């Protein structure tokens, strides 16, 4: 079937054409070396240490571009291609400099292991060397561009996925260097993979400069928070410290990238961390006490009250076993106003179906569609990765992309309507230029953020899509298995609160305001006491205090998602689990222990005694939360929309502006990213 | 040395101490690396 | 005093045929009529399904709905409803 | 000879110290230079097998020529930075010559 | 230069002072703290820039052996010097 | 050349048929007969083989493999039989060496030869104390290496080096009081294995 | 290459203490006849095998060179 | 000479591990994920079985990483996730497991930096 | 499925080899508080001798049960000659060390013992 017959020191292979030498070797499993390839980035013929043999050939080819030919054989530990290795590895070190042990490269060099594996064990050059200039191209990536073997990789990622284009090779000969011609800083999004991806310590983190080395590092494997993804990722610790995070390959989700953010926000969890359960004094001010303490008095305050007197607040970066343990408490008490610091409409079918606020397209599926719109949203600095396989696809299978909302620069063109909603029902009818696109396009795709629901013009804007949404499925043809409409959340806890059953917002709260108050991780600011009655007892759990901990009565210390085991659920219903990697500070725990023991001091005790039981109960409320890895389709958005239609509510004429319009903003939307002392740099940087 | 001598430099010592295994004078250990974790310190007025 | 309902059901099985059924037929007549009650509908793979509902203060109850048709299903939810 | 360390945090001493007895933490210091902010080596668990010497690739850390250190207490053999610096102030009459006459060989 | 804390400790090469609150001031009573008064970061400044009449300088601080790898350091860059991340030296190219 | 090792094929041959003349004489019994790179022969059998093969080497006129230089286990727990257990012996007579492999597992013990070779009495104890085997019909099987209530077989590979418990004196009840295990400094785990391969010859197929 | 030089083995007669207490001091005098010999055939050349993936490089190669730098930093980590 | 023992197998009693560290622990199996640092793959190919960490604090006479578990730096390996799976199974720990997380077969192409008419054409080569 | 057996055919004749084990051990208890001038009395002896034997109760397989019998008799060999030691009598006892608590709660407030 199209099929090629090869062979690969003898043994027979099948593969389809423009297939490559290197690819039929891993196909066999053999593995080419290489310096200037990536799976991921276009094809460069620079480094020459691909080279391998054909039977019945003179000239060595090079296995990254040469595609494989029916009848060839390849001859991979043959003299030829190991002398060719042994001369470019001697070409590649004649220049190099003896920086290993000053080099953050050290232990992690595929320099290193190509020269002791292929490479020959002494220098026959006896010349000088040459030295170069080292840039400062931002406080995120430190140069020694002395180390360059001119490999082209940060070149091409910055072209291709970052769409920058300001990197670049300005010179000729040996002379030649990479870089900037001037003094330009490389402060984007992405910006912190050319670390990962430069094959030598060219290109370092200055974060990590001269911490650590990696055989010290005990590896463990977790997943954002900062972002409603989940990108897999790596903690690297170190007697007990986190030392740095790097990616970890899932290329249905990030496929070997992650945020700057997330790659250089671990410092945030080395400050203004909460160590102690805290309590206010009789003058007022907060100071040190013991769980028992704290607990009983909470207790105590607490068999005082039900009803809708008693009130819990969750934000962003908290885990479902949390959730589902405040739950499981506050209905025993019967206080239902369980809410979120992040909005979703109540209105129509609201949480009842999860076919809504979700990405009903697999993150995937944008390498399948073929047009895109967007609504109220810079996908380019909430969730990137995003965007990332959006250009990703706009530069393979040539994807149409649009946008509703404000002016934004997008890392690729894309085709620009206006400002304002009305446009919704501008296309719905037909009076619009896009109904063209539309019409002869198949497979198309429309995502909505919650940047644009948290105004009050919240609902009404959902339903103008869901019935453009279904305009657009009746008018070009679809099935459905093919979804079209998706919601993206800039939060990591929003789904998990939404299939536990809370009630997306606050307005529960402003409506029958509450005596106690159960607040955690709401470090935004929604809430305060102007708001409240003059003696709310309020209990902030959390693991920094920034906001909501100094207004704050009882203090109880918990613990990051660096030292827990719980799960988090991004936009398309993926249920992931972090793995603990150090355990908290000092006196912090873990929020589900302190609030099932909180409950078995107040006389309420909780059934859940382990991890393995509260992830029980988690299966119970919604069996979806411990099929890890897992995505489960959804077949009832034409009741979703059917019910959405009778919601009347008129949109507004303000346009639905991105509150992340430049990168300056992408910093600093958390507590953690408000704790590191580097996103902070990265912000001075910028201004 | 006398006809040998050493190599004159600075931060050598130039007085010689001996053993200390026990005189007041001896050797205490400790860390040398700062405080890792700093924690969060309130305000000293209320509300 | 019922506060939530909760129907976990499954797809591609017998099991929840009659549940999918109800669903397409009597959802959006209940949400109307008692709008303000929380149905929370979570479908998964390989399970049997089931009808959690939670009371006022602290407590459910569950029925399986495994080979059951929609009527039967409706019978059970009015039930549990009333 | 300036008065600098010779120490750039490289840890080869510690990868490959067979019984495990140097502990090493490194930063970058003020003025941008790779050295270190913590050195110590226990005593009770070195073996004395110079393999951290053969490994430093600056001739930072030696195995010097005394033995007459013994002491009262277990504590006052768990060296750091400080006490193995102020050795090296003490014995680099001696250490230096010693290696000037034995480099050749290794 | 050590340079005393209120508590009364001396402070080290890489600032290390136990808190005045600390408990772990006990061991230095009737005893000492070991502390180095040599300085390098202060040593080094002490030393003059090297001149060179060439723009590519090989640094291996001092005999061949004895010293450190044979690094070479570039000097274009006229507003600054050109340093040795080895033994810290900094030279110009004048 | 002078950096490589020499390489002599005579040895080669005379083992390969020596395989081959045990092989068939004890079709029974055997099974991966293999003379490697380096001139040594490895004969694999079955559990209930080791008194007939050990009496024959040992016996025999053209084998008179006397000598047990040394019984030894080795724990691979990623299969069912996870304890291989390795016979070296010597003859004086032919100047030869050769190995003779068998496997066990926990609960399936195997057969002992003080019978045959006598320096088996406490080579077999220590395998029994090391890595939890036993041994039928063996006289006195008891801790030989380890403390006399030590629990657990330490030299295979899930035990953890430090082991479980610690000793000190505690002057209380005036004895040396055992505990759980609390360190002041934490063994460090070296991640080392390189990512690339450096042996083909050896490349598993995927 | 004790191929290449020569020396006796004491055997006993009897088995016992004294026998071996003979054997192990014709031992020590064998191994002077032995000492006599590789003293005086102690040829020339290098001492490790010239192949710096097995065996260190040497110290000033080792600065001066990459790859018997990076030879050195793998064989000691 | 042969019997019939189909329960399911246990040596915990024989093993001499305790009860708390045989059953207030959590192992985990997998295939560690490639360091994004270097380009190997030579160790994406054995199953490794690890535990969950535990507490590891700072000794206050030298600042060292102290720790009470001795089962932290026990990391086993296999060819095999049924081995993995039967080891845990057979030793008497509640284990998570992992699938092997391959890499997708790609279409690389080096005329397509050069197209008439795409957007993948290059602007630097 | 099928397997090979150890020193039994089934838990019966297993058990009968544990029940004479513990004779020996029950008979021979009070002669080592008496020849190593143990402190504990032949009541605690005897109830640890209880417990130690149902700490494996659960167990069905004859060759597990005849590896537990095997290495009784080990220890009850190096017991009765004496070999151990007062320490090694006293080690199953634990007189210098508290227990975990079996409480949610007495764990929770200390430590992340879970
Ligand atoms: S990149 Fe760094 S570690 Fe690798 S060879 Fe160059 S200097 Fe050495
Ligand atoms: S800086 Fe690094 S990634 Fe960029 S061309 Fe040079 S070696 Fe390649
Ligand atoms: S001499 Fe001592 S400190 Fe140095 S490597 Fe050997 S054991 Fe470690
Ligand atoms: S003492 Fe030498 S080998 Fe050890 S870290 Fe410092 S420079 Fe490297
Ligand atoms: S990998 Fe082929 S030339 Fe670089
Ligand atoms: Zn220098």
């Amino acid at each position: 079937s199209n099929l090629i017959e090869v062979f690969v020191d003898g043994q027979s292979v099948m593969v389809e054409p423009g297939t490559t030498v290197l690819q039929a070797c891993e196909k066999v499993g053999m593995q080419i070396p290489r310096f200037c390839y990536h799976e991921r980035l276009s094809v460069a013929g620079n480094c020459r240490m691909c080279l391998v043999e054909i039977e019945k050939a003179p000239k060595v080819v090079a296995a990254c571009a040469m595609p494989v030919m029916k009848g060839w054989n390849i001859l991979t530990n043959s003299e030829k291609s190991k002398k060719a290795r042994e001369g470019v590895m001697e070409f590649l070190l004649a220049n190099h400099p003896l920086d290993c042990p000053i080099c953050d490269q050290g232990g992690e060099c595929d320099l290193q292991d190509q020269s002791m594996m292929f490479g020959s064990d002494r220098s026959r050059f006896l010349e000088g060397k040459r030295a170069v200039e080292d840039k400062n191209i931002g406080p995120l990536v430190k140069t020694i561009m002395t180390r360059c073997i001119q490999c082209t990789r940060c070149i091409r990622f910055a072209s291709e996925i970052a769409g920058v284009d300001d990197l670049g090779t300005t010179g000729r000969g040996n002379d030649m260097q990479v870089g900037t011609y001037i003094e330009k800083m490389f402060m984007s999004e992405l910006s912190g993979n050319v670390i990962d991806i430069c094959p030598v310590g060219a290109l370092t983190s200055k974060p990590y400069a001269f911490t650590a080395r990696p055989w010290e590092t005990r590896k463990t494997e977790s997943i954002d928070v900062m972002d409603a993804v989940g990108s897999n990722i790596v903690v690297s610790t170190r007697t007990g410290e986190v030392m740095r995070i790097l990616p970890r390959m899932h290329e249905d989700i990030n496929e070997e990238w992650i945020s700057d953010k997330t790659r250089f926000a671990y410092d945030g969890l080395k400050r203004q961390r909460l160590t102690e359960p805290m309590v206010r004094n009789e003058k007022g001010l907060l100071t040190y006490t013991s769980w028992e303490d704290a607990l009983s008095r909470v207790a105590g305050m607490l068999q005082n009250f039900e009803g809708n007197a008693v009130a819990a607040i969750a934000g962003g970066l908290v885990d479902a076993e949390a959730l589902v343990a405040l739950k499981d408490l506050l209905n025993k008490v019967d206080s239902d106003n369980l809410c979120t610091e992040e909005i979703f409409p109540t209105e129509g079918a609201g949480t009842d179906l999860r076919s809504n606020y979700l990405l009903n397209t697999t993150i995937a599926g944008v390498e399948e569609a073929d047009v895109v719109l967007l609504v109220g949203t810079n996908p380019r600095f909430e969730a990137p990765l995003f965007n990332a396989r959006i250009r990703k696809s706009w530069l393979h299978n040539d994807l149409k992309v649009a946008l509703i909302g404000s002016p934004v620069d997008l890392t690729y063109r894309y085709d620009h309507l206006g400002d304002s909603p009305k446009i919704l029902q501008d296309i719905a009818s037909g009076r619009h230029s896009f109904c063209e696109v539309l019409k002869d396009a198949k497979k198309p795709m429309v995502v909505l953020g919650s940047s644009a629901l948290q105004r009050d013009d919240g609902a009404a804007i959902l339903v103008a899509v869901s019935n453009m949404v279904q305009k657009i499925r009746v008018t070009t043809g679809v099935a459905a298995e093919w979804k079209v409409m998706n919601i993206l959340h800039r939060i990591a806890s929003q789904v998990a609160a939404l299939d536990l059953g809370y009630k997306p917002g606050v307005e529960a709260i402003r409506k029958n305001p509450p005596k106690m108050l159960f607040l955690l991780g709401a470090d935004g600011g929604c809430i305060t006491r102007q708001d409240l009655p003059k003696d709310c007892f309020i209990v902030y759990q959390g693991h920094h205090g920034d906001v909501g901990a100094p207004m704050a009565d009882v203090i109880l210390p918990g613990a990051a998602y660096t030292e827990k085991s719980a799960t988090y659920v991004n936009t398309e219903g993926r249920a992931q689990q972090t793995k603990v990697a150090v355990t908290p500070p000092g006196l912090a725990r873990e929020d589900w222990k302190i609030i099932r023991a909180l409950s078995e001091i107040a006389g309420i005790t909780l059934p859940y005694d382990t991890l393995d039981q509260v992830r029980n109960r988690l299966e119970e409320v919604s069996p979806n939360l411990v099929r890890y890895d897992d995505i489960e389709e959804t077949n009832y958005f034409q009741q979703a929309s059917e019910l959405a239609k009778l919601v009347n509510q008129e949109v507004l004429a303000d346009p639905l502006v991105p509150p992340q319009l430049t990168i300056k903003d992408f910093y600093m939307t958390d507590s953690i990213s408000r704790a590191s002392q580097t996103m902070a740099k990265c912000v001075k940087a910028v201004t | 040395p006398t006809t040998n001598p050493p190599t004159a430099r600075k931060f050598i010592w130039t007085n010689h101490k001996f053993n200390v295994s026990a005189t007041p004078e001896q050797y205490v250990p400790y860390s040398t690396t700062r405080k890792k974790i700093h924690e969060w310190v309130p305000p000293s007025t209320p509300y | 005093g019922l506060r939530e309902i909760r129907v976990h059901l499954c797809q591609r099985s017998p099991g929840s045929q009659g549940v999918r059924d109800f669903i397409v037929q009597r959802y959006v007549e209940l949400k109307k009529a008692h709008p303000n009650l929380p149905i929370l509908i979570r479908e998964c793979s390989e399970v049997q399904p089931k009808l959690w509902a939670r009371y006022a203060f602290g407590q459910e109850k569950t029925v399986s709905l495994n080979n059951l048709s929609a009527d039967e299903v409706t019978r059970a939810m009015q039930n549990v409803l009333s | 000879p300036s008065g600098e360390e010779r120490c750039i945090a490289c840890k080869l001493c510690e990868a490959i110290c067979p019984a495990q007895a140097i502990t090493i933490e490194a930063e970058p210091r003020a003025d941008g230079s790779r050295r270190t902010t913590r050195y110590d080596i226990d005593m009770t668990k070195c073996i004395y097998c110079g393999f951290c010497q053969e490994a430093c690739p600056v001739d930072a850390i030696v195995e010097g020529p005394n033995f007459e250190f013994s002491t009262e207490t277990h504590e006052e053999l768990l060296y750091n930075k400080e006490k193995l610096l102020n050795n090296g102030d003490k014995w680099e009459a001696e250490i230096a010559a010693n290696i000037q006459a034995d480099y050749l060989y290794r | 230069g050590v340079q005393v804390s209120p508590s009364g400790e001396k402070i080290t090469h890489t600032g290390q002072v136990y808190d005045e609150k600390d408990y772990r001031r006990v061991r230095f009573v009737d005893r000492q703290k070991e502390v180095n008064e040599n300085f390098a970061i202060d040593l080094i400044a002490q030393q003059p820039v090297n001149e060179v009449e060439h723009r590519i300088i090989a640094c291996d601080g001092g005999g061949g052996a004895l010293g450190h790898p044979k690094v070479y350091i570039n000097l274009d860059k006229e507003t600054k010097t050109g340093t040795c991340g080895y033994c810290g030296l900094q030279f110009k190219q004048h | 050349r002078p950096t490589v090792r020499p390489r002599s094929d005579v040895t080669h041959k005379q083992l390969s048929a020596f395989g081959e003349y045990v092989a068939e004489i004890l079709p029974k019994y055997v099974q991966q007969v293999q003379v490697s790179c380096l001139d040594e022969l490895e004969i694999c059998i079955h559990p209930d083989g080791v008194i007939p093969t050990l009496t024959f080497l040992r016996d025999h006129t053209n084998a008179q493999f006397k000598s047990l230089a040394d019984l030894t286990a080795v724990d691979v727990p990623t299969r069912q039989n996870r304890f291989e257990i390795v016979y070296n012996l010597l003859s004086l007579r032919f100047n030869s060496r050769i190995r003779v492999k068998t496997y066990a597992d926990e609960l399936t013990p195997i057969d002992s030869i003080v019978s045959v070779h006598i320096a088996a009495n406490w080579y077999e104890r220590e395998v029994w104390d090391m890595f939890g085997v036993f041994f039928f019909n063996h006289p006195d099987l008891r801790r030989i290496l380890t403390d006399y209530g030590f629990e657990g077989h330490p030299f295979r590979k899930d035990f953890p080096l430090t082991g479980y418990v610690e000793l000190r004196y505690d002057d209380e009840v005036k004895r040396v009081v055992a505990e759980p295990v609390e360190l002041a400094q934490e063994f460090r785990k070296f991640d080392l294995n390189s990512p690339w391969e450096a042996f083909p010859a050896y490349r598993q197929p995927p | 290459v004790y191929d290449q030089v020569e020396f006796d083995v004491p055997i006993g007669s009897r088995g016992d203490c004294y026998d071996r207490y003979l054997c192990r001091v014709e031992e020590m005098r064998q191994s002077l006849r032995i000492i006599e010999q590789c003293l005086n055939k102690m040829p020339p050349g290098e001492i490790k095998v010239d192949d710096a993936k097995v065996s260190p490089p040497k110290r000033a190669e080792m600065k001066t060179s990459m790859e018997s730098l990076i030879h050195h930093f793998k064989l000691y980590t | 000479q042969l019997i019939t023992v189909d329960e399911k197998l246990d040596i915990t009693t024989l093993t001499g591990v305790p009860e708390e560290h045989i059953k207030t622990r959590k192992v985990r199996i997998f295939v560690p994920a490639r360091n994004n640092m270097q380009s190997g793959v030579n160790n994406t190919k054995k199953w490794k079985m690890e535990f969950d960490t535990r507490e590891r604090w700072e000794n206050p006479l030298m600042g060292w990483a102290s720790t009470a578990d001795p089962l932290s730096n026990m990391v086993l390996t296999f060819s095999a996730k049924e081995d993995a799976i039967a080891f845990a199974e057979k030793n008497g720990w509640s284990y998570d497991v992992e699938e092997k997380k391959v890499p997708k077969p790609k279409s690389k192409s080096y005329g397509a930096n050069f197209s008439w008419n795409k957007r993948t054409r290059v602007s630097t080569k | 499925t099928s397997v090979k057996p150890i020193f039994s055919r089934d838990l019966n004749e297993a058990k009968r080899r544990v029940r004479e084990l513990y004779r020996a051990w029950y008979r021979e208890v009070p002669n080592t508080v008496h020849l190593m001038q143990l402190d504990i009395t032949v009541k605690q002896g005897r109830d640890k001798v209880r417990e130690m034997f149902m700490k494996n109760a659960h167990v069905t397989d004859p060759r597990v049960v005849d590896l537990l019998v095997i290495k009784g008799k080990m220890e009850l060999q190096e017991t009765i000659k004496v070999w151990k030691q007062r320490t090694h009598v006293m080690r199953f006892f634990h007189e210098t060390e508290t227990p975990r608590p079996k409480d949610f709660l007495s764990k929770f407030y200390m430590g992340h013992d879970p």
